């Protein structure tokens, strides 16, 4: 492998923040040879900005990519005020160091 | 210890004969209400402009999880669930 055996895809995630609407993230996991891959752990970290400037930090989700598919699914829900949405996913596979973790990250926009 | 409903304030909020207009919710001084749009759980502080809202609970889908969610009624049946065969 170089740098890490997995990619870090967003699927069916629009990066646009609609008001009212929990928020889906579904991340898929690929290998070098362009292959699904499941049972891989995937820790997703989020940061909220509003209209006053203000930051809020998420507390950090996990959930595991399914075998069928090589998925792994998060909902967040957000305050009313929040513009733009941060997140972050990095795997956490048992068998790699945490320098060989893939991880990816996307900046979710509320309209303008 | 972890967190499940995560809690906002919204500040500068318009008061009104006593209750707090929050996104066409008209929520009375001191009281809690449920809401549909925002699915919050708001009350309202009149006296001080704002609106503390509880949000619903975020999701991390497990192994044979999936996600049921509806927009209709108030809080907490408009928040998505965390469904996994039981």
């Amino acid at each position: 492998m170089v740098l890490s055996p997995y990619k870090l895809n967003l699927v069916a995630t629009p990066l646009f923040l609609k008001p009212g609407i929990p928020y889906p993230i579904k991340v898929q996991v690929k290998d070098s040879l362009d292959q699904l891959v499941g049972g891989v752990p995937v820790t997703l970290n989020a940061q909220t900005i509003d209209v006053n400037q203000e930051t809020s930090d998420l507390d950090p989700s996990k959930s595991v990519t399914r075998v069928d598919d090589g998925v792994a699914s998060f909902v967040l829900n957000l305050p009313s005020g929040v513009t733009v949405l941060e997140f972050n996913v990095k795997t956490d596979a048992p068998d790699l160091p945490e320098e060989n973790q893939a991880r990816e990250g996307y900046r979710a926009i509320a309209y303008s | 210890v972890q967190e499940r409903g995560h809690t906002y304030v919204t500040k500068n909020v318009t008061v009104e004969d006593g209750a707090c207009v929050y996104l066409r919710n008209v929520i009375p001084n001191g009281e809690t209400k449920a809401l549909n749009n925002p699915c919050v759980l708001s009350t309202c502080y009149a006296a001080d402009r704002k609106v503390n809202s509880t949000l619903c609970p975020n999701i991390g889908v497990d192994e044979g999880c999936h996600v049921e969610w509806t927009p209709d009624g108030v809080y907490p049946n408009c928040c998505p669930k965390h469904v996994c065969p039981s």
